[PDB]
């Protein structure tokens, strides 16, 4: 998955979130036309697959044909009263988009951190099933604790919690962020 | 620190090469649609694990004069031939032909740029063609990917001959072309968004998916279409407006993750100390979990009735229901929660 933020000159703005599901999608590329096809058959439920111990396969979201798979991706675009863009945002990573996209929106709409802040700051994670907290490496310990002590059980990302690509509005013009967790950077005018 | 502010425009992709050719196509007078199209094609190269005209996608787009929100729905759908029972276990819904669902991407592209395109169509490709035929160094991103996944690349020499240098995967650094997708891009460029899903591309994209043991056939392609979304998914926050997407996509559940949370007031001061912090972040996590237990019932609009359960999840009122359930002291088992499986 990718996701892409754009603000134009004139105020109009995309967000936009792309994917093939899995790291290389199916894993077959045409050698032909080096097009690498997408796995995205597999964020369907099946009756006969179990995905995680303990968790029925979802009615809701079977294969049908012509129809489209559930998606954890949220491409947002945040306007203020006056009808100018106040935030671009959007994220990758699988069921982890969903959380690190309400994140970065309160990091910066409610903590006040800048968009870069947003981006950068730590991260955690939890869907109810499986029954864990995941936590970025560099969290605040104490927030660890805090978790803890009311009875989370919390684990360690192995790498980290999804890739966020966000724009926001300042006094300054667009200010825009790429996640290090992979990479990116922005560019402007 | 790494902070960048723009005084008339900007562009945040997940590689800078692509974050400057969607710059480009805004200075050469695109829209953020052109900029966004020419940053995508980019993208499906430096990060070709991550997406590309193999996917699909979907775009949240605002226009500042008209003041309005569209989606554009160009993710991917189940073939013809699919059927519920087609998969017993994971190694097949996840590799090989069988996995694969239409592809979406360029007509979703295609109708993004007939609404909103300024620059021409060929022009969004130009900047990929020729840096997938130069090539580029591999970035962080697609390197730790290329090593997750160096058992399944280097056995596989469909996969080597673009991604492995002396039959090993790439590393950081070292440089990768695309020589074939160039070519592809490039008909795609000159011939349209036609070449793909019914033009000279198709007869081979159909080839490819059933040698691999597929089932997508040409009329899979044929009939594929991107949805415009006139009116999307929007919640109220504060003076804010916020633009998503329903289902199929989780907008709902980001809305009542928001929701529930409005309702704390959360500012600078919910992190300015310790104490303050560590339940701020509690009540996000049970937040999640909330969220998160309503999300089972969401599935594609087209085939699964979910009016009320949208209805629900973008409901202050039933938010509000839900933080009222939140404990300030523990967190609760999975069933506190009522994730449910059926309505
Ligand atoms: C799974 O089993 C069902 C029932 O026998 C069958 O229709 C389907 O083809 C099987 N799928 C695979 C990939 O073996
Ligand atoms: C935004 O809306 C205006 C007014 O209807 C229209 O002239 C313009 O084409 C729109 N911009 C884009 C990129 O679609
Ligand atoms: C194009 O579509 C028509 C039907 O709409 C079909 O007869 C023809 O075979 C298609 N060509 C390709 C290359 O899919
Ligand atoms: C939010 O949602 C619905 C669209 O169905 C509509 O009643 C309302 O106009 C929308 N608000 C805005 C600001 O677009
Ligand atoms: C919607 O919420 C109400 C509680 O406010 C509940 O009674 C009702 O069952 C919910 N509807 C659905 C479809 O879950
Ligand atoms: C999930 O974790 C919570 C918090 O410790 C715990 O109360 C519960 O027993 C766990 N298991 C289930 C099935 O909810
Ligand atoms: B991406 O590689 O992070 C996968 C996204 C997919 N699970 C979806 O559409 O939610
Ligand atoms: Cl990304
Ligand atoms: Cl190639
Ligand atoms: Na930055």
């Amino acid at each position: 998955t990718a996701h892409l933020s754009v603000v134009a000159e004139d105020g109009s703005a995309v967000s936009a979130t792309s994917t093939i599901n899995l790291y290389f999608g199916s894993k077959v590329r045409s050698p032909v036309s080096g097009i690498l096809f997408n796995n995205e058959m597999d964020d369907f439920s099946s009756p006969s697959i179990t995905n995680e111990f303990g968790v029925p396969p979802s009615p809701a979201n079977f294969i049908q044909p012509g129809k489209q798979p559930l998606s954890s991706m949220c491409p947002t675009i945040m306007v203020g009263q006056d009808g100018q863009v106040r935030m671009v945002v959007g994220a990758a990573g699988g069921t982890q988009i969903t959380t690190a996209t309400a994140l970065a929106i309160i990091y910066n709409l409610w903590f006040g951190y800048d968009v870069k802040r947003a981006v950068e700051e730590p991260r955690l994670h939890n869907q109810l099933l499986p029954n864990v907290t995941t936590v970025e490496r560099n969290i605040d310990q104490a927030v660890t604790a805090a978790l803890e002590t009311r009875h989370h059980h919390t684990q360690i990302a192995s790498t980290f919690i999804a890739v966020v690509q966000a724009i926001v509005r300042t006094a300054g013009g667009w200010a825009a962020a790429s996640d290090s967790r992979k990479g990116g950077e922005p560019a402007g005018y | 620190p790494d902070n960048h502010v723009y005084t008339r425009a900007a562009v945040a992709a997940d590689a800078k090469q692509c974050s400057k050719i969607g710059r480009d196509a805004l200075r050469d007078g695109g829209s953020a649609v052109d900029a966004a199209i020419a940053a995508l094609l980019c993208v499906g190269l430096m990060n070709a694990h991550s997406m590309g005209i193999g996917g699909g996608l979907f775009l949240t787009i605002y226009n500042s004069t008209t003041r309005k929100a569209e989606v554009i729905n160009a993710r991917e759908v189940a073939p013809r031939l699919a059927f519920a029972t087609m998969f017993n276990s994971s190694e097949q819904s996840q590799k090989g032909g069988l996995s694969v669902a239409v592809p979406g991407e360029i007509r979703g592209y295609e109708l993004a740029h007939q609404r909103h395109g300024r620059l021409p169509w060929a022009r969004l490709f130009q900047p990929s063609i020729q840096l997938a035929r130069q090539g580029f160094p591999v970035g962080k991103g697609l390197a730790a990917a290329l090593e997750n996944k160096r058992t399944v690349i280097e056995q596989q020499p469909v996969l080597c001959e673009v991604f492995c240098r002396d039959r090993k995967v790439l590393r950081e650094g070292e440089r990768l072309t695309l020589p074939q997708l160039a070519d592809t891009y490039e008909t795609l460029a000159i011939e349209g968004a036609q070449a793909f899903y019914n033009g000279s591309l198709t007869a081979q994209i159909v080839k490819d998916i059933q040698a691999a043991g597929g089932i997508v056939t040409a009329e899979d392609l044929n009939n594929y279409r991107a949805e415009l979304i006139e009116h999307p998914l929007n919640i109220s926050l504060g003076d804010a407006v916020l633009y998503m997407p329903s289902a199929p996509l989780s907008g709902p559940v980001l809305a009542l993750i928001l929701n529930i949370l409005k309702g704390y007031n959360f500012s600078r001061e919910s992190v300015e100390s310790p104490e303050q912090k560590g339940l701020t972040y509690h009540r996000i996590v049970e937040a999640f979990r909330f969220a998160y237990a309503k999300r089972t019932l969401l599935g594609d609009p087209k085939f699964v009735d979910v009016t009320e359960v949208v209805r629900n999840m973008t409901s202050e009122f039933f938010a509000a229901q839900l933080r009222a359930q939140i404990s300030d002291d523990t967190t609760h088992p999975i069933s506190y929660y009522k994730p449910e499986f059926y309505t």
